[PDB]
């Protein structure tokens, strides 16, 4: 351990927005914690991010406002944003600095874990080959969801993705026919969000193995952006020390990019697109990589990032480098919700990478990959029905037309359409999909093999 | 007469709206899609040159206090 | 404290020998004591951004250190007054001057001192006994309408060694004296606040009691409540006044507060002109606005610190009255003037820009500021509750909605009060679109409509129902002409005719339509679907064959009920009182109902 | 497809408004067109 | 064998990890053996390249990215090459470079996309909107290229002969129906000639059943040469017989419509739609062969019986 | 009395190039004589500002031009006109300027075409569709205009 007294300074050299500047600083460590008071007694933290020489810079977190340069006083603390991490964390409900605010104490350490993490050895990351059951058919079927996989829901202002992602809390369950222990990351949300999310999670009766990370709008941006490590490092001492099986849920991530970009203009970095830092993708590999099985461990991490897409441009710097860091999205939209649509998830622009390993023979049913492809094709060309009718008129369309509108209708009325307590099983959801497919003849049915319709399609 | 110019009126008026519609559901969304398109990447463009506009006026302050 | 320029660049001055200083200080720059504030720091040299003209400046004049930094002044005297983004009294500086112009470097204390206050104390204090933070310990006579009560400054406690008797004080004299570790502070009436800081609060309540607003429209169909936050849209035709209006006059909240962000100059004067002359019956009698109002104005050629600030100085002096148990309500005028303002400050000093311009940070500022409204439970022992609720409007280059400060906003506020240009050239008033509208308080209200109304809630889902179908036929009617037509269709596009004329269309220019009681708004709806369910019912009952009811039917049958639905809105409150009204809607529906009996 | 595909310049922001303005002027034109058509056919029914 | 440099690894580890790549791959070429690697990202490399420059103040150029960028990728594609070896021996051995890139959006208007295309000469992009539908792979086929089409002509009438101008009819029929797709959206499929629609539905029979395959079956997972131009030789031979069958007639007391070939052989094109259900493991090169003959042969005595 | 000044020249002549040609033109100007001075092009006199504006290391403006790319335009532009000459025997001369803004297109955004309409009094654009055409002299005739009307309505 570190038994050196460690150095207090009031030497600040300078401030430069966020950034305060130290001198005469002895052998300066990169990426270590410094706490510093104010001249009112205000106690802040923040991160050396540089260091020269005599001289360090260290972000505040809490922000740079009445940050003196003759009377402000700051120590070292010596290393690096190590957090106390324990068991008993679950059913506690902390503030994105790591402090508790349920009145409970401090947390009671097992350990301290660096918040900047590890990559885990690729070679001993087990690739993940057990599926779980959301009980949303849209999902279930078409998108499955593994256990280590990860998923964000890419959503817009206004949409429910708070309520599905609520949902998925309380049934999502196993296809094997299990608690999740739950890692809440509210970030840059209003009260109401976090509080309709702490009332759901006790109306599930599950608030015990719930541990909140609360960050409300009204709280420091810069804390905005450790929040993710924190939650993930707890979900990593819960699923890689303590073999729990984990689901770690970030809100808005979008919320983080932005304290990010703030964060990359106030340093004067490089932008790539609009006007995010051209290292926004390495940071968020940082903190979307902390999931998945480790091989000989009985633990897991399963992460739904969920974000917002700013004026629902699916290439928005946010969906587009998370789209190239996850396995896929579920992707929910306007147009579905404007019908009263729940839940309103939009399967043809979605996919789940791990979905093919986790369909089929010894996981649900044969037929599961079948009847995936086949919907997707029949949805999108209903899809590129509607924009052709929509201008050459209804009498243009011919039978062949015409069965993919009924299909489209129904589709959507009968397999998305569910309702927040409807819980199906990834076989009721397959056998949805054949009463839709069957609509067809067979002969349109072109994605699924006859020695899977021969055996299927008749009933 | 009636009859004949009256069909011929419900084919023009089939071909006329055709047009329309398309006018309206295809060309001009596409028109305006590529037209937010430039805009918004003639906005990164300016983005681009700004950084590197700041960094040269940084680097040349920088110039002038080793001068001083 | 003070130090010395050492040289000007334009509006940013650089000073020396001023170690003593921190970030987002105050400073009076020169011998006019040029506002501004120290934003970089090196050494014992500032970097001071000066909000006013620096022409003048010289190397070597005084810079005056101000230890509080951008902070509003709170105490007696507030209310009435218009101020400056910074807190600078416009109608003091205007009359202490005899001057059309704001002076450069004008220093005029935010409350007068020669205005001696009539304070009564608690009568519950006495010296020896404990107070803390929120706890009230007397109350100013200002007016007839609203009490100032004076409070503990936040982050302030011990024990009370001195309690001034009542009498007449003026703001500099001392009321209460208190002593906490040996530490004596002496407090008069006015306690001074960060603006950028949140007035702390016991908790933040949910919000469940509806905003009172006198309009049908805006009302019914889009609730909004007592601590939430909305988003009005402001273009020259829309139609804004009506809202402005309403909200100020009639609402159920108990202070308003109205801020300009950066407007046109006459639109400042048309805003300055009218408040002084809105009245409102209270206690039986005409008082005025002004009153119960206090007034924030920025015109676009005011100091852009000023119109940056000015959305945050109206919000701190909307949670001070909010920590007195009083339910505000604040509307900025232009929230897209405002975000103008911030994006011309981080322009100036050469910040990164982000999305079409706007700085990075645009929308962090914004969930932030709104994040500040709510029904709280306030500080102090008297356990008093209060809200602050925010309609501020959006008002984008182009109007359109793809601009960051609108688009941000939407994903912001829980209710959109969508106004049009259309309707008001049509003359339909207030100008709601209806279908752009939405408010996402309804379940809120779920409870409050249930204890108190019980029908009202499936009224209002029936009428958005109505409402949205006759958008829905609109495509056949234009193709059909009503010919090819259900009759039970024919119903519903005559029926939200009638909505759309004589409930959702309100005239706020006739005496006994100036407010709409809720209890009037739920009655005339009721009666109206009534009406529409008993009217479907005699279609489809006899849509069988032979002998079958059509609308013409209907509408010819019983004209006079008709009628006597669309006369339901000239029940003037004022004289028919609340049994009277009820009365007669209750004998309209018998009328309704027996005059479809005879039809079966 | 989607877009155009010209590259983004100021050239070719002054090409696309005036294309779209030319787009919407058709529409326009050719709605009454269509407009003028319709009511002489539902005449030509009435008689 | 492979190298791992994750996402979430240091990144300027990413530049190491491309060079210790080819550098290896150029090892085994040395010794005699044909190899083919393939770094799955290069964008991530070329991010790496401007968070370093970034870092070290450098004067970015187009997009942010470094000025060099061209120079690192040029000098990294061009270790690719067939090549005599050095060694007594006389080896001869190859490396392939098979790179993929990470334009943001899909915009191929990035410095690393643009710098890229100018280097490799096969290009073969891909479209996300082909993606969401779930035809994979999701090749483009429009703006994709190879210049080495001139290089195997010599190779390909070698071994097969019947494969080159099977290509090139297929893209004329691909073309064709994107040109007709243009306008098609406008008119409805009226003013549509029978030798039109024909191309139209061929073109959707080639795209369904010959361009896109499910890598995550037993049949689809490879599918050898012989297998590709064997089907697309009766998709071909399928499509002179029916525009043959409609040119001849057109002038005749009886033309064949597509309505009229399509129900008289809807069996043919049902049996050429399935042409992908092979599973070339369990039914080897024989039978494939000889169940496309058959095709051909149902298709030919069904034309004699409609015409 | 032509000036020859070709590409790849230096850049400092090339800016030059346009100074030495009116200082001419206003010496035979000064004689009573018409002078009539056409240049071959101005956008390479504001290519050779935006490169001795970058040289200097000097901040610059919109696409790389100088701020005051406008000033040094307006400068040349406005050593023009019907004068009466300084020297005893009365003599009144003229210098007419005929510029040539070489279009990177129709989008009269370009900085030098900008900056040049908003100076000279006739400006006679040269339309694309005209030029593919050969519609010669190919004249939009639309967007041109001339404010010299009411000047030689007498």
């Amino acid at each position: 351990y570190l038994s050196q007294p460690r150095l207090t300074y009031k030497t600040v050299s300078g401030v430069n927005g966020p950034l305060v500047i130290l001198d005469h600083v002895k052998f300066p460590r990169y990426a270590e914690i410094v706490h510093l008071t104010l001249p009112d007694g205000t106690k802040r933290s923040g991160q050396v991010l540089e260091v020269s020489g005599s001289k360090a810079v260290v972000q505040v977190f809490e922000g740079t406002s009445g940050i003196d340069a003759k009377k402000t006083s700051c120590e070292f603390t010596g290393d690096i944003l190590r957090t106390p991490v324990s068991e008993d964390m679950l059913g506690r409900v902390f503030n994105g600095s790591g402090k508790p605010i349920d009145r409970g104490p401090v947390v009671l350490a097992e350990d301290f874990l660096d918040i900047m993490g590890q990559p885990i050895n690729p070679q001993c990351r087990i690739y993940p080959e057990e599926m779980i059951q959301t009980g949303i058919s849209a999902i279930d079927g078409m998108n499955s969801i593994a256990r280590g996989q990860k998923i964000p829901i890419f959503s817009a202002a206004g949409l429910p993705h708070n309520e599905i992602a609520a949902q998925i809390c309380r049934q999502a369950g196993l296809v094997k026919k299990e608690n999740f222990a739950i890692v809440f990351a509210a970030m840059g949300v209003n009260m109401e969000t976090a509080r309709f999310f702490k009332s759901d999670f006790e109306e599930n009766g599950s608030m015990d193995n719930v541990c909140l990370f609360l960050n409300l709008a009204n709280d420091p941006t810069i804390e905005r952006i450790i929040t993710p490590r924190l939650a993930l490092t707890t979900a990593e001492f819960l699923a890689y020390q303590c073999e729990k099986h984990v689901l770690v849920i970030l809100t808005d991530m979008s919320s983080y990019a932005e304290a990010l970009r703030e964060v990359s203009a106030a340093r004067e970095e490089v932008p790539g697109r609009r006007g995010f830092p051209g290292y926004m993708y390495t940071d968020l590999a940082t903190i979307y990589e902390r999931a998945g099985r480790v091989e000989g461990r009985n633990g897991s991490i399963t992460q739904i990032p969920i974000l917002t897409m700013p004026n629902d441009d699916i290439t928005h710097p946010i969906p587009d480098l998370t789209g190239y860091i996850t396995e896929g999205q579920i992707y929910v939209d306007r147009q579905l919700h404007n019908r009263q649509i729940y839940p309103p998830i939009n399967v043809l622009p979605s996919l789940s990478r791990l979905m093919k390993s986790a369909i089929g023979e010894g996981m649900t049913r044969k037929d599961h990959a079948d009847v995936s492809n086949q919907l997707y094709a029949c949805y999108a060309i209903g899809k590129d029905v509607q924009a052709m009718k929509a201008v050459v008129g209804e009498e243009a369309l011919t039978s062949d037309d015409l069965l993919y509108l009924e299909f489209l209708q129904k589709f959507e009325k009968n397999f998305i359409t569910q309702g927040p307590y409807e819980n199906r099983t990834v076989y009721e959801t397959l056998d949805i999909g054949w009463q839709l497919l069957r609509i067809f003849p067979k002969e349109m049915l072109k994605r699924i093999p006859q020695s899977t319709l021969s055996e299927f399609y008749p009933r | 007469s009636l009859q004949t110019s009256f069909v011929t009126l419900d084919e023009a008026i089939k071909i006329t709206n055709r047009r329309v519609n398309a006018i309206e559901h295809v060309i001009i969304p596409r028109i305006e899609r590529t037209l937010a398109y430039i805009i918004t990447e003639l906005d990164e463009r300016e983005r681009e040159e700004f950084y590197r506009l700041k960094k040269i006026q940084e680097k040349k302050k920088i110039i002038k206090e080793k001068s001083e | 404290t003070f130090g010395y320029v050492h040289g000007v660049s334009g509006p940013v001055v650089t000073a020396c020998d001023m170690a003593g200083a921190a970030m987002y200080e105050l400073v009076r720059v020169g011998h006019s004591e040029l506002v501004g504030e120290i934003i970089r720091l090196e050494g014992d040299m500032a970097t001071i951004q000066v909000y006013e003209e620096t022409s003048g400046v010289s190397v070597g004049d005084p810079v005056l250190r101000t230890g509080k930094p951008l902070s509003v002044e709170l105490g007696p005297g507030i209310m009435g007054a218009i101020f400056d983004g910074i807190q600078r009294p416009l109608s003091d500086i205007s009359s202490q001057t005899q001057s059309i112009y704001i002076p450069r470097g004008v220093n005029v204390s935010a409350l007068s001192r020669d205005i001696k206050w009539e304070f009564i104390p608690s009568k519950n204090l006495r010296v020896g006994s404990h107070i803390t933070g929120g706890d009230i310990y007397g109350i100013v006579n200002e007016n007839s309408l609203i009490k100032h009560k004076i409070m503990l400054p936040p982050r302030s406690r011990g024990s009370v060694t001195y309690i001034a008797p009542p009498g007449n004080y003026d703001a500099s004299d001392v009321v209460l004296e208190l002593e906490f570790e040996g530490v004596k502070e002496k407090l008069s009436m006015v306690q001074v606040w960060p603006v950028r800081q949140v007035r702390p609060v016991t908790e933040k309540l949910p919000a469940n009691h509806p905003l009172l607003t006198g309009q049908r429209v805006l009302d019914a169909l889009f609730p909004c409540v007592q601590g939430g936050t909305t988003a009005i849209p402001g273009a020259f035709g829309c139609g804004k006044t009506v809202i402005s209006q309403s909200l100020s006059k009639y609402s159920n909240s108990d202070v308003i507060i109205y801020v300009g962000c950066g407007e046109r100059g006459n639109e400042m004067s048309e805003v300055l002109r009218d408040f002084p002359e809105l009245t409102m019956e209270v206690d039986g009698k005409v008082e005025s606005i002004m009153k119960r109002t206090a007034l924030v104005a920025n015109t676009s050629n005011m100091p852009v610190a000023a119109r940056e600030a000015s959305i945050y100085t109206g919000i701190t002096l909307s949670e001070y009255f909010r920590d007195m148990g009083y339910h505000v309500s604040m509307m900025a005028d232009s929230t897209s003037r405002w975000a103008e303002a911030l994006r011309e400050i981080s322009g100036r000093l050469a910040e990164m820009p982000a999305d079409s311009g706007y700085p990075a940070y645009l929308g962090a500022r914004l969930a932030s500021f709104y994040e500040r409204a709510g029904r709280v439970k306030c500080l102090g022992n008297p356990e008093r509750e209060g809200s602050v609720s925010i309609v501020g409007a959006v008002s984008p280059p182009g109007g359109d909605f793809s601009d960051p400060v609108t688009s941000a906003t939407l994903g912001i506020v829980q209710v959109f009060w969508g106004l049009d240009k259309k309707l008001a050239q049509r003359k339909h008033f207030p100008s709601v679109n209806w279908l752009i509208s939405y408010s996402k308080y309804m379940r809120a209200l779920d409870e409050y409509y249930d204890k108190h109304f019980t029908e009202f809630v499936p009224l209002r889902t029936k009428a958005k129902e109505i409402l949205q179908e006759e958008e829905d036929l609109a495509e056949i009617v234009q193709l059909v002409g009503k010919a090819s037509l259900a009759e039970t269709d024919k119903i519903t596009l005559e029926v939200a005719k009638l909505i759309k004329d004589d409930f959702l269309q309100q005239n706020g220019y006739t005496p006994y339509d100036r407010f709409c009681p809720f209890y009037k708004t739920v009655g005339m709806l009721s009666n109206m679907i009534s009406f529409y369910d008993m009217a479907r019912r005699a279609v489809e009952t006899t849509a069988q064959s032979d002998n079958k009811i059509t609308w013409s039917i209907i509408r010819e049958h019983m004209g006079e009920i008709l009628y006597k639905l669309s006369s339901m809105k000239f029940k003037d409150p004022v004289k028919d009182g609340e049994a009277k009204i009820k009365a007669d809607y209750a004998q309209l529906l018998e009328d309704m109902q027996n005059a479809f009996r005879s039809l079966e | 497809k989607d877009r155009i595909e010209i590259f983004p310049s100021r050239m070719a922001q002054t090409i696309m408004k005036a294309r779209l303005k030319g787009a919407q002027t058709g529409r326009n034109l050719l709605k009454k067109k269509s407009d003028a058509l319709t009511l002489r056919f539902r005449q030509i029914l009435k008689k």
